[PDB]
């Protein structure tokens, strides 16, 4: 619902390029646990199809040993 | 008991001593080897199903040491002997070993002294790889060595015995091409090339001024 509200309040009053860089070794680059959610939000999602089975994997565990 | 090596009583710690000589009169050797012979990385992106046509953030920036690991992991691993590094007052100044002169080389010497007065600026590269510093010191001591051999040289004003027309075309079949006008063709090209881009200059000047005059206006 705010993802919205932000984007008209951007194009109300919208008041207003990229070369390359060197790793530093005077310098910190974000890692770690946020690191984790720059990965979290874009991949590929997948649709299940929600089933109910549950007799094929019991006798499959019955006939193995 | 002579004064000059006797082994006799404990020397202790010689090894590291021993064997750092016979590594030195290994190293001059390969240097004779080297005279022997010589006589003779933009940006990258991918395409998403979610995000298409997005750029990569790392490939944005470059580490700048991964290309030099590369090669420092393949070169060769030696371990320092402290003994090895001995330094003395010939050290780290200029100068090195003259390769000693051949009877083959003073054919092609006293001849292209024959020839010409003394003229220490052609002649050095007749010698592909000497340079003009000790070649200049090659005729100050045979001043000493072979006075009157030279004094034949400047008695003789005449072309000499007429075998140097293969050293007369041997020096010029070297890029063969017309140096007295060769050198003439391509520097006028060059400035031909500087007076294009002083054309480009002067019309980049005159649009600049015509565009921010509209902008004074406005």
């Amino acid at each position: 619902a705010n993802v919205t509200r932000k984007q008209e309040d951007a194009r109300r009053n919208p008041n207003p390029m990229s070369v390359k860089s060197v790793n530093d070794p005077s310098q910190n680059r974000l890692t770690g646990s946020l690191l984790a959610h720059k990965v979290a939000d874009e991949e590929a999602n997948i649709e299940l199809t929600w089933a109910e089975g549950t007799f094929e994997q019991f006798k499959d565990t019955i006939v193995k040993e | 008991c002579k004064p000059n090596f006797p082994i006799g009583q404990i020397s202790e710690n010689f090894e590291k001593s021993k064997m750092a000589k016979k590594a030195k009169l290994e190293k001059r050797r390969h240097l004779r080897e080297l005279r022997m012979r010589a006589r003779q990385t933009a940006i990258q992106l991918k395409l998403n199903p979610d995000g298409t046509m997005a750029i990569d953030e790392e490939t944005m920036v470059v580490d700048r040491h991964k290309n030099a690991s590369i090669e420092n992991e393949y070169k060769e691993k030696v371990d320092e002997n402290p003994f090895a590094n001995l330094y003395n007052y010939g050290s780290y100044g200029r100068g090195s070993y003259t390769d000693p002169w051949t009877v083959e080389e003073m054919i092609k010497f006293y001849k292209a002294l024959s020839m010409w007065g003394t003229d220490f600026n052609l002649i050095s590269q007749l010698y592909p790889y000497r340079s003009r510093k000790q070649v200049k010191a090659k005729f100050v001591n045979e001043e000493k060595k072979r006075p009157i051999l030279i004094e034949l040289a400047l008695r003789s004003k005449l072309p000499p015995n007429f075998d140097e027309y293969c050293c007369e075309i041997k020096k010029n079949i070297g890029t063969v091409a017309d140096f007295n006008e060769k050198l003439i063709e391509l520097q006028n090209e060059h400035k031909h090339h500087m007076k294009e881009i002083e054309e480009a200059k002067n019309t980049a000047k005159e649009e600049d001024q015509t565009a921010q005059r509209l902008n004074d206006a406005n």
